[PDB]
């Protein structure tokens, strides 16, 4: 699974800001999953 | 995973639910 360094989020979050996602959001709320795919690991906080 | 793609009676008007491994009711 996957974790971010803040510039590497920064991107993903620009990129919800981008023109094309913009207009989408225009014509209808965007859910934007920008987890590391932590969807997975259940019971997360017992592994850490 | 996906149910949208693979798969493109009746329920009770009182129902309890369980949570499902990807935490859904």
């Amino acid at each position: 699974v996957r974790t971010f360094s803040q510039q590497e989020m920064a991107f993903n979050l620009l990129g919800l800001m981008a023109p094309a996602i913009v207009n989408l959001c225009q014509s209808d709320p965007v859910f934007a999953d920008l987890n590391g795919g932590l969807q997975f690991i259940p019971d997360l906080k017992g592994l850490m | 995973m996906n149910e949208s793609q693979i798969m493109q009676e009746t329920i009770p008007f009182l129902h309890l639910r369980k949570k499902d491994e990807f935490g859904n009711w």
